[PDB]
């Protein structure tokens, strides 16, 4: 079979995730995170053997594997690693990681550079030589300072023990980590406004072509990647990709971070088995939604930017990319946000439009306003200040911003809201029938 | 007779009202009407204008009517220009832009 | 010992204060003191360490 | 190098690679709608106002800056292309402060004659009675130039204008969203030669 | 009420005097050696961090240094310095209160946090205190959703929070005694509160299940 060929999946149960097969072994931060910590966890073992098989074969490791990105886009990642990997300038090559966080929902970002800093270091340098990158930048949240500094512990450490510097891992390739803090700005986190940002530049997203592969971080190539893509990028290769896709399904492979907030019992961040039904998740961990299933009202699968998904959906949802397109929703981030019936499905909405006006880089035309429109829209729903054939138009705006606009960020702006009309449009229109009864009366 | 294309109009990006050649007269006097100021002319002629296909056409229209003409040198078609975007995001040329 | 952490002034407790944060200790259930351990400066402070072991950086000039 | 073949609305065209769709296009005599796409800046896609369908494709692709690739079929006046322009028109046209009359530009403006000619005629901004719309503070940029930023359509003309051509830097973005503003921070004088040329390629009013 | 457009003011103006300090001039050496040697304008924002948190709140006298620095005109650091969220333009205090209000710290109960500390340092959102050490401010999410409601205070995320427990941090804080800061709610970080579910089995060690080619 070509290199590219994941073994196709034979299991028709993926609810376990036996202890062993958990990636990321100090999520909790139950044990040292340092570097004696890590290596009695074996996260720096045999990384110059893995460096020295060759750029070409870590990358067919990782197509095997089947991993798509965790980001949020879901890009297969062996193709993305790929393109940079062609041998085609002389100029530098870099590795941006893309440590943003700024999703609402979801917090799996912060966990990994808390409790395994080393993990992810490790990955720069796997990534690293299967790119081929002269350096790695981590672009971290501004209000993530601890964590820098923390992360910025570990590399400290990293330097000191050779790992990386001069002959990383005695390998004979030279490899420097750094760190930038970036500011307070959502938008950050989209692959072309990272590249801007890192450049001293406003911050604003680019449009594509050209590529992050030909231009990126200073006009030269570059492969932005989320922290989970990277931290899971060496236990791929010390683990085996075919072992990595035994998990998931067929085109759907991996283990996944599941931020399970919202109106839960037990909120918290577990690592579980992707493709895993969605009930036997929420009541394995999280000790079920607060009054009991009977209350759940719908949930965001992917924190913001994803369609909600009403009660009845959820009965039978399979947390997976392409089980949840089925539902009309995408799995983006993988956060969950449950929410009783006890609670403003209107109002809940509402926030995350709001959410999206004050994030907008105002750069292209629908999102910087476009978006200013739904809050106004939304706002008037909220008191039911409003006709009901208001939601057709509102229906109809989302139909505009969608596509039209330079980066993702508009397309997120539009599922909300038609995920809110296509399942409680009736909920919608009874709160403006009592609002015509008060104010008329 | 001044035969030309009408000169387009730099406040705008539209096109289509200079695709076609036009035959304009001499600019003759005008002056303040006495009574309310307004602008006065004898001028018949100044008034005109008309439009036609090609420079051919205009030179023939001209002489078949007996008046003396020149024509404005055709805008030569525009060179090709590259415009590029990725240009803009350059490593170490100087069109990168330091603005977005 | 070579792997030394960041300088014991990019870090506030130098090293040890008893239990700190919500419970986060040295031997505790949560090992981690160093996250809620940091001075106002600590990351700054920490790149200066770094510049020994970062190795010459390419040139856009002519 | 060799002419690539691309048909724009099914007339087949030549145009070396790396040429632009809009450019394309320009050689059969379509001219796509544009406002801050300009012939002699630097090449932006914000307004999105250039949008154009293309043949077997995901989504709208902006003319001014797309990259014309080996056998498109580009379909300018199609259904999704008039769609495109006409809900732009309907969000560019929220918050422009309903000047006309007073407003310089009147007769002559870009945002004027491409609201006729592609733009929707009925306006669905109903919040006008609720909310209002969006007003932005003036700037005092000198003696030579008025400034109403409020009609500012923030194409960028001519922040590219000033940072490229007079090489003056002191023009830019400030802020981000709705509350995006195009001036100085601090009240200066946009002192240049060629200072002039700014009044012609900011498309509105401004 | 935040502006983009700079006005004379007494405690902001171009003629105050600003000036690294010895010992953060060093750091703005160690930061300018991290990016390209044609491409020096990426430290803009660690600069600009830097410069506010030896001063609390960015003047313009600061953004005028920075550009300095990198030899560059003066409003290409104003559109930087204007652009991300965390770049205090006007004074801003001492402790700058951030309060997460987006969903899901709304869903658990987040308003009456944002309530309660209006009602006890008797301010608005977006603004100070007549001492300048509180300055209650809404923010979108900090990434902390798990640990919901969430507040934090100038570098700090104090996860867990109630009406009751918060007044305890406003009171400890307005006594100038430093607090714990951390989840709240007997979780010590991001786990299931109780007992756990995951992860009780030891890590078994390096070189499990390798692939054997190395
Ligand atoms: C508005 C916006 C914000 C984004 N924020 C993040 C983020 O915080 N972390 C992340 O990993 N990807 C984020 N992305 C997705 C990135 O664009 C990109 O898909 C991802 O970083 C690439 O790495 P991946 O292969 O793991 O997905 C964002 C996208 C958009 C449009
Ligand atoms: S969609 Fe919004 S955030 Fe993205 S480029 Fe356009 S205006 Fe900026
Ligand atoms: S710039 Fe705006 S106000 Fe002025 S003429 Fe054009 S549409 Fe009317
Ligand atoms: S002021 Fe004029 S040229 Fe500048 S961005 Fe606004 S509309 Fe464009
Ligand atoms: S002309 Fe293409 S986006 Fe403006
Ligand atoms: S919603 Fe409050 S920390 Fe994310
Ligand atoms: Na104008």
């Amino acid at each position: 079979p070509p290199p590219g060929t994941p073994p196709p999946q034979t299991k028709t149960k993926f609810g376990p995730l036996a202890d062993e097969d958990r990636i990321f072994t100090n999520l909790y931060g139950r044990h040292d995170w340092r570097l004696k910590g890590a290596l009695k966890r074996g996260d720096w073992y045999k990384t110059k053997e893995i460096v020295l098989k060759g750029a070409d074969w870590i990358v067919n490791e990782i197509k095997t594997s089947g991993l798509r990105g965790r980001g949020g886009a879901g890009f297969p990642s062996g193709m993305k690693w790929s393109f940079m990997n062609k041998p085609g300038d002389g100029r530098p090559k870099y590795l941006v990681v893309n440590a943003d966080e700024g999703e609402p929902g979801t917090c799996k970002d912060r966990e990994i550079m808390r409790h395994d800093p080393h993990k992810l270091v490790e990955g720069c340098l796997i990534a690293g030589r299967a790119m081929g990158a002269q350096a790695a930048y981590i672009y971290i949240r501004g209000e993530f300072y601890n964590e820098a500094s923390n992360m910025q512990l570990a590399i400290a450490e990293a330097y000191q023990a050779g790992l990386i510097g001069k002959n990383a891992c005695g390998t004979g390739y030279d490899f420097d980590v750094f760190m930038h803090r970036g500011a307070g700005a959502y938008i950050c986190g989209e692959e072309t406004a990272l590249i801007e940002s890192l450049e001293g530049k406003q911050g604003k997203p680019r449009l594509k072509p050209p590529f992050p592969a030909d231009v990126g971080v200073f006009g030269c190539p570059t492969t932005v990647t989320n922290v989970e893509t990277v931290a899971v990028a060496p236990t791929i290769c010390r683990r085996g990709g075919v072992w990595f896709a035994s998990f998931g399904r067929t085109r759907n492979s991996g283990t996944k971070l599941f931020n399970i907030s919202g109106h839960v019992n037990r909120p918290c961040t577990v690592e579980e088995e992707m493709s895993i039904p969605l009930k036997e998740l929420i009541e394995r961990h999280c000790g079920g939604v607060t009054g009991g299933w009977d209350n759940l009202l719908g949930v965001i699968p992917g924190g913001s930017s994803t369609p909600i998904i009403p009660k009845n959906v959820c009965d039978d949802v399979i947390m997976d990319f392409d089980g949840l397109i089925a539902a009309q929703t995408s799995l983006g981030t993988a956060a969950i946000i449950v929410m009783d019936k006890s609670t403003d499905v209107i109002k809940a909405i509402a926030r995350l439009i709001s959410f999206y006006k004050h994030e907008s880089c105002g750069q292209c035309t629908p999102c910087r306003e476009g978006i200013g429109w739904m809050n106004k829209i939304m706002t008037r729903f909220v008191k039911g200040d409003a006709q009901p054939a208001e939601i057709d138009m509102l229906w109809e705006i989302s139909k505009q911003i969608e596509g039209h606009t330079i980066c993702a960020l508009g397309d997120g702006a539009a599922w909300p809201v038609q995920g809110l009309i296509r399942h409680f449009r009736p909920e919608i229109e009874k709160r403006m029938q009592l609002h015509a009864k008060r104010v008329s009366n | 007779v001044r035969i030309h294309i009408p000169p387009k109009n730099a406040m705008q990006s539209g096109t289509d009202n200079v695709n076609t050649w036009q035959i304009e007269f001499d600019n003759r006097e005008r002056w303040e009407n006495p009574l309310m100021g307004w602008a006065s002319s004898g001028d018949p002629l100044s008034n005109m204008n008309v439009q036609f296909g090609s420079p051919e056409e205009a030179i023939t229209f001209c002489e078949r009517n007996g008046w003396r003409w020149y024509v404005d040198g055709a805008a030569k078609p525009k060179k090709e220009r590259v415009k590029n975007y990725g240009i803009n995001f350059a490593w170490n040329k100087r069109t990168r832009v330091s603005t977005k | 010992s070579s792997p030394s952490v960041v300088g014991l002034t990019s870090n506030c407790v130098k090293p040890s204060s008893g239990p700190v944060g919500p419970g986060a200790s040295a031997t505790g259930g949560y090992k981690v003191p160093e996250y809620y351990s940091f001075n106002r400066f600590s990351y700054a402070e920490a790149e200066v360490e770094m510049a020994k072991y970062r190795c010459p950086q390419p040139s856009a000039l002519k | 190098p060799e002419k690539i073949e691309v048909f724009v609305d099914d007339i087949p065209v030549q145009v070396v690679p790396g040429t632009t769709v809009l450019q394309a296009a320009a050689q059969i005599g379509v001219e796509i709608p544009r406002f801050c796409y300009h012939e002699r800046l630097a090449v932006a896609g914000n307004c999105r106002m250039c949008l154009v369908e293309v043949e077997k494709s995901p989504k709208p692709v902006a003319a001014c800056a797309m990259p014309v690739m080996k056998g498109w079929r580009i379909k300018t006046n199609s259904d999704l292309t008039r769609k495109a322009r006409e809900g732009v028109m309907e969000f560019l046209l929220m918050n422009h402060p309903l000047d006309c009359p007073i407003c310089d530009q009147g007769g002559e403006c870009d945002l004027q004659d491409q609201a006729m000619a592609f733009g929707s005629d009925r306006s669905r901004f109903t919040d006008i009675n609720y909310t209002g719309k969006r007003a932005v503070e003036d700037k005092d940029i000198g003696p030579l130039v008025k400034t109403i930023m409020t009609r500012c359509i923030h194409c960028t003309r001519c922040v590219r204008f000033a940072s490229e051509i007079a090489g003056v830097d002191d023009l830019g973005t400030t802020g981000r969203g709705n509350d995006m503003q195009i001036g100085t921070y601090v009240e200066k004088l946009f002192l240049t030669e060629l200072s002039g040329n700014v009044i012609d390629l900011c498309p509105v009013g401004a | 009420d935040n502006l983009f457009v700079h006005r004379d003011t007494p405690e902001d103006n171009p003629n105050i005097p600003f000036e690294f300090t010895a010992e953060n001039k060093k750091r703005v050496e160690a930061i300018l050696s991290i990016y390209p040697e044609g491409h020096k304008r990426g430290a803009m924002i660690p600069l600009l961090d830097l410069a506010q948190r030896q001063y609390g709140w960015l003047p313009i006298s600061a953004m005028h240094k920075v550009a300095e620095i990198l030899q560059l005109p003066n409003m290409r650091v104003y559109e930087v310095a204007t652009f991300y969220t965390m770049f205090m333009r006007k004074p801003t205090g001492k402790y700058h209160i951030q309060v997460c209000t987006t969903t899901p710290c709304w869903l658990r109960g987040s308003d009456d946090i944002l309530e309660t500390c209006k009602k006890q340092l008797g301010i608005g959102v977006g603004d100070t205190t007549k001492d300048r050490k509180f300055t209650i401010s809404e923010v979108e999410c900090l990434g902390a959703c798990v640990n919901a409601p969430m507040v934090a205070i100038n570098d700090d995320y104090y996860e867990d929070l109630t009406s009751k427990d918060m007044q305890d941090i406003l009171n400890d804080l307005k006594a100038d005694k430093i607090s714990p800061p951390g989840p709240r709610n007997g979780r010590f970080a991001s786990e299931p509160k109780g007992e756990p579910t995951s992860l009780s089995e030891e890590p078994k060690g390096p070189g499990f299940g390798l692939q054997a080619g190395l």
